[PDB]
């Protein structure tokens, strides 16, 4: 996946850069 | 940081944290009025905060000084990342001293196997997150550009390199784009995207400042 390494919160896995997803505890990953 | 060791207080002292209201990405100081971080890292009102070990707690050498103006590269391409570097000028200059320093530009690009040193404030766990609050350190090799090809099919520019571990286990992570890469002394690195942190064949890939020397030197000394 090309995922950036930002540190970014998030609530669901659209609110993340390029394929990051969001994790469990509330951050893109 | 994933397997990393505690680099010390200030004894990375071209380091930064970019904060909005919380630490989210590094960048590294590369004279009293510039530092140079990653495109994806770029927003309105970035405060940069310098002399930082515990980014939670004030221990006194810290200078934090507000981003007057991101200058991304002409060519970022946000989809791809290729050519993820942006410079920030500082509004006002650093006052540099023995806990806040820059980092020299490379003369060269560094070859496969050179050791480095990558640093940052991100994720220390590869699965889970763990946040630290003091600056974390790792030793890691540039791998050669087979390898890293191989690992990235189709995703990896003239503008990329990769370092770290094909066996997995260390590696930069979440909150450490923009952070540096050193190498001999010289700025060779910017932490910049992978799939994941840490994962077997899956290493970490930086931006190739040596690629962007006379870019970075023209606009420092033209803005
Ligand atoms: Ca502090």
């Amino acid at each position: 996946r090309v995922c950036p390494k930002i540190l970014m919160e998030c609530k669901k896995d659209s609110d993340c850069l390029a394929e990051c997803i969001c994790l469990e505890h509330g951050y893109c990953g | 940081i994933v397997g990393g060791y505690t680099c010390g207080a200030n004894t990375v002292p071209y380091q930064v944290s970019l904060n909005s209201g919380y630490h989210f990405c590094g960048g590294s100081l590369i004279n009293s009025q510039w530092v140079v971080s990653a495109a994806h890292c770029y927003k309105s009102g970035i405060q940069v905060r310098l002399g930082e070990d515990n980014i939670n707690v004030v221990e006194g050498n810290e200078q934090f000084i507000s981003a007057s103006k991101s200058i991304v590269h002409p060519s970022y391409n946000s989809n791809t990342l290729n050519n993820d570097i942006m410079l920030i000028k500082l509004k006002s200059a650093a006052s540099l001293n023995s806990r806040v320093a820059s980092i020299s530009l490379p003369t060269s690009c560094a070859s496969a196997g050179t050791q480095c040193l990558i640093s940052g404030w991100g994720n220390t766990k590869s699965s889970g997150t763990s946040y630290p609050d003091v600056l974390k350190c790792l030793k890691a090799p540039i791998l050669s550009d087979s390898s890293c090809k191989s690992a990235y099919p189709g995703q990896i520019t003239s503008n990329m390199f990769c370092a770290g571990y094909l066996e997995g286990g260390k590696d930069s992570c979440q909150g450490d784009s923009g952070g540096p890469v050193v190498c001999s002394g010289k700025l060779q690195g910017i932490v910049s995207w992978g799939s994941g942190c840490a994962q077997k064949n899956k290493p970490g890939v930086y931006t190739k400042v040596c690629n962007y020397v006379s870019w970075i030197k023209q606009t420092i000394a033209s803005n």
